[PDB]
RNA sequence: GGGACCGCCAGUGGCGAAGGCGCCCGGCUGGAACGGGUCCGACGGUGAGGGCCGAAGGCCAGGGGAGCGAACCGGAUUAGAUACCCGGGUAGUCCUGGCUGUAAAGGAUGCGGGCUAGGUGUCGGGCGAGCUUCGAGCUCGCCCGGUGCCGUAGGGAAGCCGUUAAGCCCGCCGCCUGGGGAGUACGGCCGCAAGGCUGAAACUUAAAGGAAUUGGCGGGGGAGCACUACAAGGGGUGGAGCGUGCGGU
RNA sequence: UGGAGGUGAUUUAAAUGCCAAA
């Protein structure tokens, strides 16, 4: 009678997001295709493209809508791997976090984390420094770009990049990512 | 169904609460995973050459100093 | 009541802290005799 | 195509769960318990007992195609302890014996910012 | 949906009179170090009485209650188990306004000033020199102020202390006078209460107390050994009748 | 060479001291 049940299920495919190519990346079983909606799937970058570097970067995609045997899905938040946030803090080094809520262009509200490791012992001004630094230069991204633009150029590195380029002038670094995005809301 | 030999190739030490059991390093004979070398804990005497009977060949013993 | 860490050490007694309060234990009965 | 899912394992110092679900999490394709292998309660968080359960989980697993699992090991974390117990490993070990391919493993094990209260009083348990 | 708490980085590191203080941004605010051919002109030290601050717990009113958990209710262990272990659980722990004024509140070391070899880490400021990706960056040297370690003269019963003195000198206040009775009795002041501060006598006693030495012991650690130890084995004794020795009668 | 700290853990049950020294 069991295995009668599991006769009834379907696979749909799941599908990425528009503007990270739209590849395939699993199939789910289901019997009902209205309970396929709101499932999340993590997948990391270098399953979209193929590069043995960015390995630790992990993208959350949830399902909103279903045609035929095909689910659609939508960007929700990324995150690094714990193993490699983790090995980055030693001692005799200093870790600089930083959280703000920004809204973009085109009306998304976001919830960002970045992280920056410096060489050495640091002075907590020169901490508070680095973190206004940041503040301003993520609060300027998020006035120039779209949603899209902006949740590219924070997966590939160019943000961090820049913030780092422009915080060497206040002591010398040795990492800067950004660690975490997580969506809040998404226009009207 | 009825075991796989296996040879003994080095002795590592004695242990047990009385001192009764070997420790050794076997290479298997036979079946599906012939070829591979694992440690094992052995009752009574033995020495470099001797064949043992597995019954299965998928527990390893704990590692001892 | 006053500091005697002197009367802190274990050899030959019991514990300090049950000492005072049995002390005080005993010095509440006469004070509720006193009341009456 | 390919089917591939996820292999859940709680492992503490009293027992193992091994459960495989598909790549979304949603859906339940096999779960096992060590007390449900052996009899006595003192096996339950051994090896073996891992390896039967693990062994039975990717028989069930494989039977309804799938092909290959991601790994997540968990301890019980929070206020309790940190540190997997004995049969994490083994499981890991049973399930690619069994035939499932593996894919990357990992653990999250929940972890506090300095959250709640343990048990025991200040003193712990005194034995 | 809810209440509490801020992990790694974190450092004999920092700040504060002490109790104490660790997520981020903004506002208000106290103290200290360094640099100073700036100003006043002995205005200073200690401090009986007096005043203010003061962990946890407790009490009085009004809120809140996730996790933990006195009292309590059950399950076990045990000769018993009012406990240690396990499953639950009230007050309390949290916020607002008060009271209480206690800790191994310990650096078991009151505070101010002058003087008496060196060596070596680390935090803040200043100066000099050399590098540099030009960074509020790096390395080395010296001065002042903090915070550790090793050590000379000297000190001490010794453990040890030794310019952060327990050394030599100039000041002021507080306290002690063999062990118990006893921080008790009686009296007084304070507190809603619980309790706080002050504090004897009769009688009793030859030691109580400190630092270190040699052994013996530990349900402390390490190394070694034994068929009057074990592990792997062979044969038995303990049950019956009798030989012989012992207790008792 | 010798020291000072911090975090973890630490497998059932196991009470007593007579006779004598006098
Ligand atoms: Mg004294
Ligand atoms: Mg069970
Ligand atoms: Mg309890
Ligand atoms: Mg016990
Ligand atoms: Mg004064
Ligand atoms: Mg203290
Ligand atoms: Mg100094
Ligand atoms: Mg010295
Ligand atoms: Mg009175
Ligand atoms: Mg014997
Ligand atoms: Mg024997
Ligand atoms: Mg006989």
């Amino acid at each position: 009678a069991a295995k009668d049940k599991w006769k009834l299920k379907q696979w749909y495919v799941i599908y990425a997001p528009d503007f990270f190519g739209g590849v395939e990346v699993g199939l789910t079983p289901a019997d009902d295709p209205e309970k396929v909606l709101n499932r999340v799937v993590e997948v990391t970058l270098k399953d979209i493209t193929g590069d043995f570097l960015k390995g630790h970067v992990k993208l959350y995609f949830q399902v909103y809508d279903v045609k035929g045997q095909n689910a659609y899905t939508k960007f929700k938040g990324m995150k690094l791997a714990r193993s490699y946030i983790r090995s980055l803090v030693r001692r005799r080094t200093t870790r600089i976090d930083g959280i703000f809520n920004i809204t973009t262009k085109d009306g998304y509200k976001l919830r960002v984390m970045a992280m920056v490791i410096a060489a050495r012992r640091i002075q907590t001004s020169q901490e508070r420094a680095i973190r206004k630094i940041m503040q301003e230069i993520i609060y300027k991204k998020a006035e120039e770009l779209n949603f899209k633009d902006f949740v590219l150029e924070a997966v590939n590195g160019k943000i961090a990049a820049e913030i780092a380029k422009e915080a060497k002038k206040i002591y010398p670094l040795k990492k800067a990512e950004i660690r975490k995005i997580k969506v809040l809301g998404e226009p009207e | 169904d009825e075991g796989y030999p296996a040879e003994v190739i080095e002795i590592i030490g004695r242990t047990g609460t009385t001192g009764d059991v070997t420790q050794v390093k076997v290479r298997i004979l036979e079946g599906r995973d012939k070829g591979r070398v694992i440690r094992r804990n052995v009752r009574g005497p033995v020495r470099v050459g001797d064949i043992l009977i597995l019954r299965e060949t998928e527990r390893e013993a704990r590692e001892i100093k | 009541m006053k500091r005697r860490p002197r009367k802190w050490k274990k050899k030959g007694r019991m514990r300090w802290k049950w000492i005072k309060k049995r002390i005080r234990r005993l010095k509440r009965q006469r004070k509720k005799e006193r009341g009456l | 195509k390919e089917k591939w899912g996820i292999a859940h394992i709680y492992s503490s110092y009293n027992n193992t769960i091994i459960h495989i679900t598909d790549i979304t999490g949603a859906e339940t394709i096999s779960r096992w318990s060590g007390g449900m292998v052996v009899k006595a309660d003192r096996d339950e968080p051994s090896p073996y007992a891992a390896m039967l359960a693990a062994r039975r989980a990717a028989e069930e697993a494989l039977e309804k195609g799938i092909v290959g699992v991601h790994i997540r090991v968990r301890a019980p974390g929070g206020s309790k302890s940190k540190t997997p117990g004995p049969g994490a490993q083994a499981a890991i070990r049973a399930l690619a014996r069994a035939g499932l391919k593996i894919g990357r493993v990992e653990d999250v094990t929940p972890i506090p910012h300095d959250g709640t209260r343990p048990k025991g009083g200040r003193r712990g348990r005194r034995v």
